[PDB]
């Protein structure tokens, strides 16, 4: 409706019986090929992405914006826990970091 | 009588390519081709992000994803039916 | 006989994704028609002067 | 095919002239509705084999 892409602003310019529409959009650009996973199964439990998605390099797993390649640790503030891993298809292993452990392990 | 049927210019052979060519881009790249290059993502994943757009968790989808996938397709052959039942 | 466009087959399996690394800031523009021009008829000075 | 009709026609002016325009206006109005439909990508995806 506004523009090709996702639709960030518009500007409006007169023109003689009509108006011109300049808008401002964002174009995804320069994708790359990652291994993705619906859930990550940890102490048989399954954690599932709390805004963005689940991609593999190839050796480690991380969670990042799904519009923006933005590689984190997967960590339980960034992740919920519903149910076990025997349900979900195509979950795969892998550690889940938790911030709270060096804080009482010191 | 001086009356012309011009064919339309694009046939329909050709609209149906172009039907095809929107429905591979919706079921294997979701959203993502019509607001620039396509980019593939599992269907499972596409239609969990739709179930966060109407405000569903994703859990819900991959947990019942088997009776998903059958309400959908059972969904689909009604729609024929109901084409080919009603005049 | 015309082309539809160019054939580009997405590799879809049911493992990968495709992630962007970047962006451009895409500016288009998107002409509209809003007025015409405001023309009166005289109809007894058209018709008959 | 009448050569008199047609002569008597001329008279009128450009009336057909109009109807032809407006015609061939709604001819290109419905190519280019198509377009607006269904064009609007510009690459032919096909779906994988399996
Ligand atoms: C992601 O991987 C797929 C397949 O592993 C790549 O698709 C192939 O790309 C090559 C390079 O041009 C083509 O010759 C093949 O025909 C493609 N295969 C299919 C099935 O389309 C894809 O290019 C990779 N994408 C990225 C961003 O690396
Ligand atoms: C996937 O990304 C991770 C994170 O950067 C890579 O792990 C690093 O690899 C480099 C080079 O081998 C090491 O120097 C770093 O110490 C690693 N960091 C961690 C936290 O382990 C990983 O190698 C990447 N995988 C691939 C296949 O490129
Ligand atoms: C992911 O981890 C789970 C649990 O650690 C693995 O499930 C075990 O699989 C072995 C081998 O078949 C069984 O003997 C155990 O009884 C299973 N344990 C549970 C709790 O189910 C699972 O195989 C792992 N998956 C991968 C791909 O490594
Ligand atoms: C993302 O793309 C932009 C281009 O839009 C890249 O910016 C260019 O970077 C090169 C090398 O540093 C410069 O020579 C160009 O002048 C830059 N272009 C502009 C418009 O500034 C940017 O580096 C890319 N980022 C990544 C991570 O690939
Ligand atoms: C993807 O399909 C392959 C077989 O084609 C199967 O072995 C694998 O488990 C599947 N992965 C997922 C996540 O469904």
């Amino acid at each position: 409706f506004c523009g090709k892409g996702y639709h960030l602003m518009s500007f409006p310019q007169s023109a003689p019986h009509g108006v011109v529409f300049l808008h401002v959009t964002y174009v995804p650009a320069q994708e790359k090929n990652f291994t993705t996973a619906p859930a990550i199964c940890h102490d048989g439990k399954a954690h599932f992405p709390r805004e963005g998605v689940f991609v593999s390099n190839g050796t480690h797993w991380f969670v990042t914006q799904r519009n923006f390649y933005e590689p984190q640790i997967i960590t339980t503030d960034n992740t919920f826990v519903s149910g076990n891993c025997d349900v979900v298809i195509g979950i795969v292993n892998n550690t889940v970091y938790d911030p709270l452990q060096p804080e009482l392990d010191s | 009588n001086g009356l012309t049927v011009l064919p339309p210019l694009l046939t329909d052979e050709m609209i149906a390519q172009y039907t095809s060519a929107l429905l591979a881009g919706t079921i294997t790249s979701g959203w993502t081709f019509g607001a620039g290059p396509a980019l593939q993502i599992p269907f499972p994943m596409q239609m969990a992000y739709r179930f966060n757009g109407i405000g569903v968790t994703q859990n819900v989808l991959y947990e019942n994803q088997k009776l998903i996938a059958n309400q959908f397709n059972s969904a689909i052959g009604k729609i024929q039916d109901s084409l080919s039942s009603t005049p | 006989t015309m082309s539809l466009g160019a054939e580009n087959s997405v590799a879809y399996s049911n493992n990968s994704i495709a992630i962007p690394t970047n962006f451009t800031i895409s500016v288009t523009t998107e002409i509209l028609p809003v007025s015409m021009t405001k023309t009166s008829v005289d109809c007894t000075m058209y018709i008959c002067g | 095919d009448s050569t008199e009709c047609s002569n008597l026609l001329l008279q009128y002016g450009s009336f057909c002239t109009q109807l032809n325009r407006a015609l061939t206006g709604i001819a290109v109005e419905q190519d280019k509705n198509t377009q607006e439909v269904f064009a609007q990508v510009k690459q032919i995806y096909k779906t994988p084999p399996i």
